[PDB]
């Protein structure tokens, strides 16, 4: 029993409009430098689709992630220590560039210089960033399938189609479409810090934020292929490797990621989960990958337990921490509500950013239908996109826990009704999934309302804790170059001397 | 002609020992940022799987027989490891690597300069440093002719000799050399300035050689610091 | 110095945890200062958009370096009747794009 | 004829309350590392008084400045570029720590961790920040002479009583006391840039500024005896030289300093001068010292004046400057109105932030007195400060723009006394000193109302400008150690690129 | 290269000024990235002092690295009547120095 | 004793100036924060006229003798200048500035030791390469009743020999100081050590000797950049 939090985050599909605004802010904060232009820590996909980069759901093909050995050890699927060092001279499962997409531009000076007497009207053509040469035309991009954008043929070999007769989808009257944004699932069991040969990937011990580490990466470019997620962009200009580092200069601090914060659709909650570190082997080993998403529930602790805030505080969490803890939102969809789900929770890593799934229009059928348990609202059984697809994307194939977090949604919609429109109790759709008036009203109140503190709850991570903020707070930031920041050893070749620390001892003790 | 004998043998080879060492310290110390490998296959992935492998698994196979080759004390096994068996070894095993290394090595070259993506991409040190180890492997290979014409080892117990004077600060290390054939001159000096550009080029990749990773925990969690 | 950081390695070893599994370090973390450094700005401005979309929502302009560099949405705006979720953060990914333009 | 701009600065010391709220604004973000702990960019100092360091207006003693030769050269006061490398291996007229002051601390902690029964109530003593000791007393500080603190003998040392009967001011009844809060004056001939030896100190062009490359500083420690205004402070840990930086980062993009905007009295206005910089020169080494503080003005341009406007703009000044320039506080005050007097022009540096002359209560006298020419007011000739105090602190000695200053003060406050308390027009005191009712009405609005558009009018500095702002834009900030900042030439012997560029180039022309 | 820099060392010469009293150079300035960088900042929270001085004056907490840096005071109350002076910035000495006691 | 030979005049001169020179050309590239003299004067300011002129008048009469002394070649004014006449010149000249630099230097020393200013804010470095520079003057002043045993230049003849073999990369430059006084070896080899430290220490402040000053423009203003 060792106690550890992490910010968690919950992404609500069911209120998502696939506008992308999270991929443009983050782009533009952390990911416009020239080797990364590429680069979407932040991606929304539209499916059905193959994503960015393309197929990274194909394991067989990417061998991302971890497998559970006869023995019931665990392994990444590129190999263990020997296998994935002997493929380091070339990585063989490596994405290409035109996994993702070759970056462009656009001549838009042509525009402004176009020499007197031209033919034609002068245009902007597209350019390589990764060659500086004419591009003939674009033939790719990081959201080209936006909006069902392809022949179903070719969206449909979806990964998450597996086992589904999908044939009826490709009639226009059984259309449907979902969207997916994601990010580094910032895992309990990551697969990149085990695949990454320099140790240079690393799980932050007071957030869990996990980062690659700018100095001690080798480009080593294993880690690429140990994510399951395809969450770890190579910089081909830099030569070492980067990732969403979740805004940890702001979640530091107490503030909402910038994805999360410049949610439009206010579809994201940031909230602590306090786990169990020493659990996180005999989770993710589970025999049945079924079992997965209940294991890894289980290494989440009961904030309000005080058994468990009195290890919590043992083991060094802020009491600041605790207290966020205790008012999580993603604690109360993931835990309390069961309407959050792992994404892929079969990979292994036990990933820390969740989904509440989807409802959607109901199903073609032969006439208007007929009032339901929930009368004219939809009735779970009634949604248009398929429970098993969304099954193989969030609970390794099982439809039980989906089924659940899609009816409870609907029963909170009925009971609301009845409340707002009818002025009566109807707690009929409550009692059939479980649910009490209160959970009904507090889901409303966190889904519906949203309050901006009711969405984000951020503690600080205490950079004081352990370390020495005065002498920082007094000269971080006066970058001069006095070559002594990163090493705790004193000694430096060119007798130098920390600006932001103190050299003068004190003698009076 | 002695003047840049002593030069060459008994001169260069500490100026370039001093900056391979104190540059390889300076550069980790002060640019952590540039010590990378700077893989280049994500950008065309092409023939990167044959040409990286056999270059490198030929190049490996050179520094091990290298190492023992030139660094071994001759009373070590000298019944067993006499230095024409030695010689054989070399000629053979590290003829064989030099083969595989050179292949290599040709079409990282080929796609270095030709293929559109890498070469846009690359910085001059790659295409000089690669350069160099092509020509390098070609120039040992070239040695094993001369190697040929004296099976009794006494051509490499001259080159033995003055490496291990080199490196046991010994003065008058040239002296081994005496009569040795032009091509060893060449390959050595060649060698040799390779560990002088070394802490300038993306060779420094090679201090990284991830052996921890063989014995190390999975899961790395860092404490507040 | 890095390098003779090096040689505390196995001092810097912490206690293992999931029997094993994994490894608590006690190294050096600095280098996060360089995202750290990116975040890190002059001032906001607020200021919105003056393009036919009917969003009409606020922004908070990131100066660094004496340059327009980023934006994110205000979330200020007077707050709504309880019963009534409030208009923040509005935006729209248009308009998160428009920083670009200054100096394209 | 070259025309260039900088955003110059002036101090109402009518206005000035000495509470120093600048200087502590400006240790908080700049001055708080070791090395620099004593050095207050921004200092105050209540007058009479000696100062930081003491006595710097001694000249004779500091060596500060410039001297005109008896060939009309200006030569700096430390000695020719001869005689100051002469002088390298030990600066004989260097300021010693003792000069600022010992920088010290307490033992705070010991209140915390006094062992039990311990014989006295605990208490913090101070320490040394140079040497870490414990300090038997504190013996002086960088403010020690704060509102009058010290015999009156001492505090008369005071260089500015030079030729003045001081007796009389060592009356109680004769008391007087005013605050000067002084920085850099970003000089248009500072002493500073003339007196490096490895050429590391330089004045911005766009806007001015004066600052010590902390790169190609070498710390030869001879600027600091070339200022006169004892405005360069050396970092005793560094070995470099630093000093006020203008807040470069700030007005770059069209903010006050940080001393300027958090100016509690309200006294600290911004606006930009246009100079004529091939007449600095000619200006600077004028004969007579007298004739210094008119020499400046005539080297200032009028920024309404088409001529003025057409040449700047062929000189590269951009049209926002331009148009700041013609509505600056600081052209109104110093031009216009006669209020602003430069701080000891006699230096030859053609200093760059003025002041206006505070007005004081009147004199002692027999009787309550009677009325004057401005009523109930004072009158100039009534005021307790000694004019020839205020001359020889602003202008050289000659008190007839002093007296021009402070007549005008007074006049403005008799014109708008007979309007809102008399309800009627009274222009004889403005005719007296030949200010017209429209001048008395701006410098009203400007002095009194002093909204804060009026007292701060900054342009930005264009930092776009012959730059590349684009890659910047999306690459600054991103400190990961590239090694390639700061030279012009690519080759590095790190084989590295430059994060904030763009290496791929574009074949597309 | 700084080091090779040094050869374009005439080069890097521009017009001379006031009868050779002065000389325009055009030579590297990112050294001045130094203090830019200090006064960066991670965001701006308003606050005031729970101390009795009658000020009541709001100000600007810099939070910089995960920590509050310094402040400067907030100069955005509303204004008052155009024949009165406004307010801002208000503060003091006193006030301008509370973030010193955070990590003391 | 001739391997001990070989190393310290055959072998580490090399070692000490590619370290002097890849170490000064690396710190000047990505440590010009730490590129100062250091001063530390104003800490301090009492004796500091007197020390440091002494130390640094007699360092710099220093340099320049055995700048000229070792450097210029035999031929040039051979008949004005024979080795004899600059071994006199050596002695006294030399052996005054050696005298003021010693006495600065031991002021200083005393100075960064027991003033408590100065000790408690000096860099292990600064106490290291100043009492590496009072040893080594002394060792020098200490050479010249040795030459004063050969007045004819002989001595003289032999170190200056070596010092222009290793410079031009003639090897042997050993042989040179065959029966040579050992005192004149062990300041040789402190000498060589003191360049190899170099970079490493405040000594890289000489490379900045602001010879551009005498003739430079007074005002400096920089365009936009
Ligand atoms: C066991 C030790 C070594 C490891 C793990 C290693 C690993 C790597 C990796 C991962 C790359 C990047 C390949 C890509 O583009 O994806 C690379 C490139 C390279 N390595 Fe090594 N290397 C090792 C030893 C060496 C040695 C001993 C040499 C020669 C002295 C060498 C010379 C090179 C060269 C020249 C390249 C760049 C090829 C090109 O031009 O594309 N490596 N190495
Ligand atoms: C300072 C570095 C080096 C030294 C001193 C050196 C020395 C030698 C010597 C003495 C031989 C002849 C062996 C004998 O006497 O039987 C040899 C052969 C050879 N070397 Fe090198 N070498 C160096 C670097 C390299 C490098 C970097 C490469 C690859 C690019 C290389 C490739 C070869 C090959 C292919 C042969 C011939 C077969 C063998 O004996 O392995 N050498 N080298
Ligand atoms: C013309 C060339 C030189 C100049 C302009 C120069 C200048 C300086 C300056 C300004 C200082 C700081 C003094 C202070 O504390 O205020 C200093 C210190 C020092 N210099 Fe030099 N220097 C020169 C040459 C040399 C040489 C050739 C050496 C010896 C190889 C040397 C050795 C030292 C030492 C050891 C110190 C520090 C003394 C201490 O321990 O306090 N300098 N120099
Ligand atoms: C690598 C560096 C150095 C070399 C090769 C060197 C070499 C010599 C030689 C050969 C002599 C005897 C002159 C003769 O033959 O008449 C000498 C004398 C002397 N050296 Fe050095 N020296 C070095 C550095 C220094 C330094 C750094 C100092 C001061 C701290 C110094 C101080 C002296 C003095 C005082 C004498 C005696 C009088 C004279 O000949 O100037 N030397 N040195
Ligand atoms: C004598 C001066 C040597 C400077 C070497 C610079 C490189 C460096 O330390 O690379 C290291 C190996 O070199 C030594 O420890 C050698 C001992 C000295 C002879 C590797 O550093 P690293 O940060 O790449 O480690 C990554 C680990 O994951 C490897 O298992
Ligand atoms: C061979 C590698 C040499 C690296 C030297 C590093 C130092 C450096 O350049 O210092 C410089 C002098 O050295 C040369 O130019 C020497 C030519 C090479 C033999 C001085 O650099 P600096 O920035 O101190 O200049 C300041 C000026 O104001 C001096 O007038
Ligand atoms: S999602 Fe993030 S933490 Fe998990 S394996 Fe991928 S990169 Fe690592
Ligand atoms: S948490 Fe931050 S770094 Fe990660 S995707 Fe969101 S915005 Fe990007
Ligand atoms: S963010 Fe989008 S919707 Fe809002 S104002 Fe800007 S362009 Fe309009
Ligand atoms: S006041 Fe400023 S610009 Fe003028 S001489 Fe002093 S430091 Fe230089
Ligand atoms: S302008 Fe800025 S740096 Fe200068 S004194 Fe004012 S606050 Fe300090
Ligand atoms: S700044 Fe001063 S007056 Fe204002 S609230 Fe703070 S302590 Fe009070
Ligand atoms: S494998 Fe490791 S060395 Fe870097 S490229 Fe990935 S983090
Ligand atoms: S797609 Fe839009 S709804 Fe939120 S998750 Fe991204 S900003
Ligand atoms: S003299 Fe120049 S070298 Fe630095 S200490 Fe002053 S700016
Ligand atoms: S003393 Fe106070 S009045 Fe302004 S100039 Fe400084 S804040």
């Amino acid at each position: 029993m060792k106690i550890r939090s992490q910010v968690g985050m919950v992404l609500n599909l069911d209120k998502a409009i696939g506008c992308h605004t999270c991929s443009v802010t983050c782009k533009n904060v952390w990911t416009s430098r020239e080797g990364v232009e590429y680069a979407w820590f932040n991606n929304v996909e539209t499916k059905p689709g193959q994503g960015f980069p393309t197929d990274w759901e194909n394991q067989e093909k990417y061998k991302g992630g971890w497998i559970r050995k006869i023995n019931g050890k665990l392994q990444p699927r590129m190999g263990n220590r020997a296998m994935l060092l002997g493929k380091i001279f070339a990585n063989p499962h490596l994405p290409g560039i035109d996994d993702y997409y070759e970056p462009f531009d656009f001549d838009y000076q042509n525009l402004h210089t176009a020499p007197e007497g031209s033919k034609s009207q002068p245009i902007a053509r597209p350019r390589s960033l990764i060659t500086g040469e004419r591009m003939a035309k674009i033939e790719k991009g990081p959201n080209w399938e936006d909006d069902l954008g392809g022949e179903f043929d070719k969206l449909a070999k979806d990964k998450n189609f597996d086992n589904i007769q999908k044939a009826m989808y490709s009639q226009f009257e059984n259309t449907f479409m979902m969207y997916l944004p994601r990010l580094c699932e910032h895992c309990l069991n990551p697969a990149c810090v085990a695949t990454c040969p320099s140790g240079a990937i690393y799980k932050r011990e007071e957030d869990g934020i996990v980062l690659i580490d700018q100095d001690k990466c080798r480009g080593w470019r294993m880690c690429i292929t140990g994510c399951p997620y395809k969450k770890i962009y190579f910089n081909w200009k830099s030569g070492k490797s980067e990732k969403c580092i979740f805004c940890y200069p702001r979640i530091e601090a107490g503030q909402p990621t910038v994805c999360s914060e410049t949610c439009v659709g206010r579809i994201r909650y940031l909230g602590v989960l306090l786990y169990d570190a020493d659990a996180i082997e005999r989770a993710a080993s589970t025999e049945n990958e079924k079992d997965l998403y209940q294991r890894q529930l289980d290494v989440f602790l009961d904030p309000n337990d005080p058994k468990v805030i009195e290890q919590a505080i043992k083991d060094g969490i802020p009491l600041s921490v605790i207290e966020a803890a205790q008012q999580s939102p993603v604690y109360k969809m993931a835990m309390e509500w069961k309407l959050a789900l792992p994404l892929h929770p079969e990979y292994r890593t036990l990933p820390m950013v969740w989904y509440v799934p989807p409802l959607s229009p109901i199903q073609s059928a032969a006439d208007a239908g007929e009032l339901g348990s929930n009368g004219i609202l939809p009735d779970v059984e009634s949604l248009r996109i398929p429970v098993q697809y969304l099954a193989n994307l969030l609970t390794a194939g099982d439809t039980k826990p989906v089924l659940r977090a899609l009816k409870r949604m609907l029963a909170m919609r009925h009971y609301k009704r009845a409340e707002t429109v009818d002025g009566k109790v109807d707690t009929r759709a409550l009692e059939e999934v479980g649910l009490t008036e209160a959970q009904a009203q507090e889901m409303y109140r966190y889904l519906a309302i949203a309050n901006y503190e009711d969405r984000f709850v951020v503690p600080s991570s205490h950079r004081e804790l352990a370390r020495e903020a005065f002498p920082e707070k007094n000269g971080c930031g006066f970058t001069f170059g006095d070559g002594c920041h990163g090493s705790d050893t004193k000694f430096n070749l060119f007798n130098s001397r920390r600006i932001d620390a103190i050299d003068v001892t004190s003698k009076t003790e | 002609m002695q003047f840049l004998n002593m030069f060459f043998f008994d001169i260069y080879p500490y100026i370039a020992g001093a900056v391979f060492l104190i540059g390889s310290w300076l550069r980790y110390d002060y640019g952590q940022y540039t010590w990378r490998a700077a893989s280049s296959q994500m950008l065309d992935r092409k023939g990167m799987n044959l040409a990286s492998n056999l270059f490198h698994i030929g190049i490996l196979g050179i520094f091990v027989g290298h190492f023992f080759g030139m660094l071994t004390p001759h009373w070590m096994a000298a019944a067993w490891l006499p230095i024409e068996v030695k010689q054989k070894m070399a000629m053979f095993a590290g003829g064989a690597s030099g083969v595989l290394c050179l292949i290599g090595g040709v079409l990282l070259l080929k796609r270095r300069l030709f293929s559109p993506r890498v070469r846009a991409t690359t910085t001059g040190a790659d295409i000089l440093i690669l350069s160099l180890l092509v020509i390098q492997c070609a120039l040992g290979l070239l040695t094993i002719p001369f190697s040929a014409q004296h099976m009794d080892g006494s051509e490499m117990m001259k080159l033995v000799g003055w490496a291990q004077s080199v490196v046991t600060f010994h003065g008058g290390a040239s002296q081994h050399l005496d009569g040795v054939a032009f091509i060893f001159r060449l390959h050595l000096v060649l060698g040799m300035t390779l560990f002088l550009l070394f802490p300038f080029s993306r060779l420094i990749h090679i201090w990284s050689v991830p052996v921890e990773y063989l014995t190390r925990k999975y899961q790395l969690v860092r404490a507040r610091h | 110095s890095k390098f003779l950081d090096r040689f505390r390695y196995a001092k810097q070893k912490g206690e293992t945890f999931a029997d094993g599994h994994g490894q608590l370090l006690n190294t050096n973390r600095d280098w996060e200062d360089g995202y750290r450094q990116r975040w890190q700005h002059d001032k906001i401005v607020r200021s919105t958009h003056g393009v036919n979309c009917t969003g009409s929502c606020s922004w908070k302009i990131y100066v660094k370096n004496g340059l327009v560099t980023w934006e994110t949405q205000q979330t200020d705006y007077p707050r709504t009747r309880p019963d009534l979720p409030n208009h923040e953060p509005r935006g729209c990914p248009r308009g998160a794009s428009y920083s670009w333009y200054l100096y394209s």
